[PDB]
This record gives C-alpha cells, structure tokens and sequence, in this order.
C-alpha cells in the first residue's frame, strides 16, 4: 500500500516548508504595504495619494498693459 | 510681516507738466517724435521692475 499510493515523509516535510515560507512572506507584504499606505497618505511624499494642483504651464508671462501686473 | 518703504515728499518733487489735455494731445505726435528715448526707458524700467519706487528718476 505505501509503495504503491503515497510518498516518503520528505516529500511532505518540504513542501510544507515552501508553503510555510510563500504564507510568511506575503503576510510581511502585507504588513509592510499597511505601513507604506499610512505614511504615504500622511505625508504625501511618495507616488500614491498624490492629488492634483494647478498646471502652471497656463500662466500667461506676457506684459499686462501695466507695469505691476 | 515688515514695514513698507515709502520715498520721503521731498524725493517725489519735480517740475510739473501743467498744460490740459488738449494741449498734450495737439502735441502728441511731435512729443512721441522728440521725447522718445527717456520715456521708452521709463517704460522699459517700469514694465521691468514692476516697482514704482524703483524709476523715480
Ligand atoms: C490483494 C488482497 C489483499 C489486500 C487488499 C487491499 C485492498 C485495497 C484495494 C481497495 C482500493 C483502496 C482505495 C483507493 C484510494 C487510492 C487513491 C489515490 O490516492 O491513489 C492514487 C493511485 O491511483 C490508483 O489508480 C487508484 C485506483 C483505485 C480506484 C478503485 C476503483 C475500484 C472500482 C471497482 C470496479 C470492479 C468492476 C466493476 C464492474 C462494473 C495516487 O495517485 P499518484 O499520483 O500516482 O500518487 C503518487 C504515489 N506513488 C508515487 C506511490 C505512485
């Protein structure tokens, strides 16, 4: 019956160590992104959360029929 | 926020243009003709400056 319909215990030790590794990894991703979300919706100093201003490519830099403006 | 410079009244005395409107229109042409240079450069330094304390002279 073992020879035939299942494997050695390593097989499983070790896949449930990869598996193990893969899970701990992504919950460390996803603690980490929670962070990163915060401070970057806090600050607003990195690519997210970043909100638009006024171009100032539309500003007119010619003489206004006064000196001042 | 800082206090503004102003020019003393003695700085801003000057003899004065006292002719009417009329006057200095049948003139114009003429005066723009003649007086071109220092009021181009009063101009050029109002426009540059964007200061009227600052071409006075
Ligand atoms: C000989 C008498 C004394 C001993 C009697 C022992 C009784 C045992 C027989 C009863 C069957 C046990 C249940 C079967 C469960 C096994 C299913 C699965 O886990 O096994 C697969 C094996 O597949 C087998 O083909 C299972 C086939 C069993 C299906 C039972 C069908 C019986 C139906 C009855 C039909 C009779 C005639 C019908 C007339 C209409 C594994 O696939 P594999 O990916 O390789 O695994 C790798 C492991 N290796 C490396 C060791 C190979």
């Amino acid at each position: 019956i073992a020879r035939t319909f299942y494997d050695g215990p390593e097989k499983n030790y070790e896949k449930t160590m990869a598996i193990l590794q893969i899970e701990a990894e992504k919950a460390e991703l996803r603690l980490k992104e929670l962070e990163v979300r915060r401070l970057m919706r806090a600050r607003g100093d990195g690519p997210w959360y970043q909100y638009p201003t006024i171009d100032k490519a539309l500003i007119d830099h010619s003489p206004k029929t006064t000196p001042d403006n | 926020p800082g206090i503004v410079e102003l020019p003393t009244l003695e700085d801003l005395k000057v003899q004065e243009v006292k002719v009417s409107s009329s006057v200095l229109k049948a003139a114009a042409h003429h005066y723009g003709a003649q007086c071109d240079k220092p009021n181009k450069e009063f101009m050029l330094c109002r426009w540059e400056e964007k200061d009227p304390r600052r071409c006075l002279e």
